[PDB]
RNA sequence: AAGGCGGCCCCCUGGACGAAGACUGACGCUCAGGUGCGAAAGCGUGGGGAGCAAACAGGAUUAGAUACCCUGGUAGUCCACGCCGUAAACGAUGUCGACUUGGAGGUUGUGCCCUUGAGGCGUGGCUUCCGGAGCUAACGCGUUAAGUCGACCGCCUGGGGA
């Protein structure tokens, strides 16, 4: 429908999941997708190949306002930080910047205790 | 002789990121580490210096 | 981490770039630090164990 | 395969051409210790073959081989508990016996009146593309592209 | 001093150490009783409450599962003023003093020497690893002793009961 050519590849990757959001530069959402939505459930959502796919998806769905260039910005640990990258470039996307923007707090709030399994 | 205002020096002991680099990797003593470490959080306060490569 | 993609470089080298970054600022090892509480009692005996290890 | 590391059998080329590659294809289809009948049921698929497709007898085999023939292949491995399938390139000698090894399986699942008819008309399946043979490599190429992180 | 103490800035304040002389002139060491301090949890009154989390609730696992795992979550964890007086409060090693081969570091003073954008030679305080004699049941300890001696104190006298 309308147009912006320039954007921003918004990843959120967690252990358990993979949350792709293809925003513009001022960080209004244009489109998304996650590895959970696309068909794959506990063992087989937290994998890269359902991160991968969760790229694909969402670069289908944003080429409506026709993105051309686009950067990325890396948030957590787990599968799908370089998978999502690798299926964004390959969809035919030109990679501006890749940015780490993991939360790393300066020492605050009391994580929950250790798993004992 | 370390200062805070000599954001010029400062600038060689702190990493990409913002973060004061170890004396294991800048070889400084110890005594001028710890006097580096105050004068980088001094400049960081006084905003003559970042706390982080976002901003 | 940030890294800017240069002119004529491949998307394989400009990744490779931003991975190294990572693993220079240790990011995903701040993570793994973070996500469990560790008593200081833990964090004492850890750094204790580690500096035995760090004589060879 | 521990400790011994061996090399590979050198089997006597084709009675008919002198192929060694069509030796491998006989022994893939012999059954029973039969190679009198394995090379009969070879011959004869390659005769109907040939001859229903412009002659190149050994070319026709080629063209239906080339279709087969895998790239990438995935090996199972178990890390921390997990299997993980590490995508791993194949060797051009096991290009062949994997390619050869799909066409007489595809060709035994068929419903045909003779072996020789139901190789034959996999070969035909094989030089167009479309048959259960195919569809192996085709199968092994989605797994092969979808764990391509794990390579 | 032990408990313990970690962003940055100031104010109030305790101890340690070094260099050079001057001053007092045994004023010292140890300490039953006594006094003070003393992690966390807990208690009282009033605040505060983001995260975490006894109890409790729900979802799972399991033969059962009053657990481990998950979703929640109250006290509590935070502040003021009181209380409590205990810990594997550990170096499981009381304090003070004198004496007894060495090696490699770390940290913090200070005397000296050089044309120094560093090093060379000493001399104190603290600290880590290794090790000699000696010691030890062995493990190990080994000038920061568990070695060689002295002063004073605390304590032990088979296991369970306690
Ligand atoms: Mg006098
Ligand atoms: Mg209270
Ligand atoms: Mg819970
Ligand atoms: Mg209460
Ligand atoms: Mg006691
Ligand atoms: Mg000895
Ligand atoms: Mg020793
Ligand atoms: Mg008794």
């Amino acid at each position: 429908r309308k147009q912006v050519s320039d954007g921003v590849a918004h990843i959120h990757a967690s252990f358990n999941n993979t949350i792709v959001t293809i925003t513009d530069r001022q960080g209004n959402a244009l489109g998304w997708a996650t590895a959970g939505g696309s068909g794959f459930r506990g063992s087989r959502k937290s994998t890269p190949f359902a991160a991968q796919v969760a790229a694909e998806r969402c670069a289908d769905a944003v080429k409506e306002y026709g993105i051309k260039n686009l950067e990325v910005m890396v948030k957590g640990p787990g599968p799908g930080r370089e998978s999502t990258i690798r299926a964004l470039n390959a969809a035919g996307f030109r990679i501006t910047n890749i940015t780490d923007v993991t939360p790393i707090p300066h020492n605050g709030c009391r994580p929950p205790k250790k798993r004992r399994v | 002789e370390i200062d805070y205002k000599d954001i010029a020096t400062l600038k060689n002991y702190i990493t990409e990121s913002g973060k004061i680099v170890p004396s294991r990797i800048t070889g400084t003593r110890a005594k001028y580490q710890r006097q580096l470490a105050r004068a980088i959080k001094r400049a960081r306060y006084l905003s003559l210096l970042p706390y982080t490569d976002r901003h | 981490p940030v890294i800017k993609v240069r002119e004529n470089e491949p998307f394989d080298v400009a990744l490779r770039r931003f991975k190294r970054s990572c693993e220079k600022a240790g990011v995903l090892a701040e993570v793994r630090r973070r996500e469990f509480y560790e008593k200081p009692t833990t964090e004492r005996k850890r750094a204790k164990a580690s500096a035995v290890k760090r004589h060879a | 395969p521990r400790r011994r590391v061996i090399g590979q059998r050198k089997i006597l080329p084709d009675p008919k051409f002198g192929s060694e590659l069509l030796a491998k294809f006989v022994n893939i289809l012999m059954v029973d210790g039969k190679k009198s009948t394995a090379e009969s049921i070879v011959y004869s698929a390659l005769e109907t073959l040939a001859q229903r497709s412009g002659k190149s007898e050994l070319e026709a085999f080629e063209v239906a081989l080339e279709n087969v023939r895998p790239t990438v292949e995935v090996k199972s491995r178990r890390v921390g508990g997990s299997t993980y399938q590490v995508p791993v390139e194949v060797r051009p000698v096991r290009r062949n016996a994997l390619a050869m090894r799909w066409i007489v399986e595809a060709a035994r699942k068929r419903g045909d009146k003779s072996m020789a008819l139901r190789l034959a008309n996999e070969l035909s399946d094989a030089a167009e593309n479309k048959g259960t043979a195919v569809k192996k490599r085709e199968d092994v190429h989605r797994m092969a592209e979808a764990n391509k992180a794990f390579a």
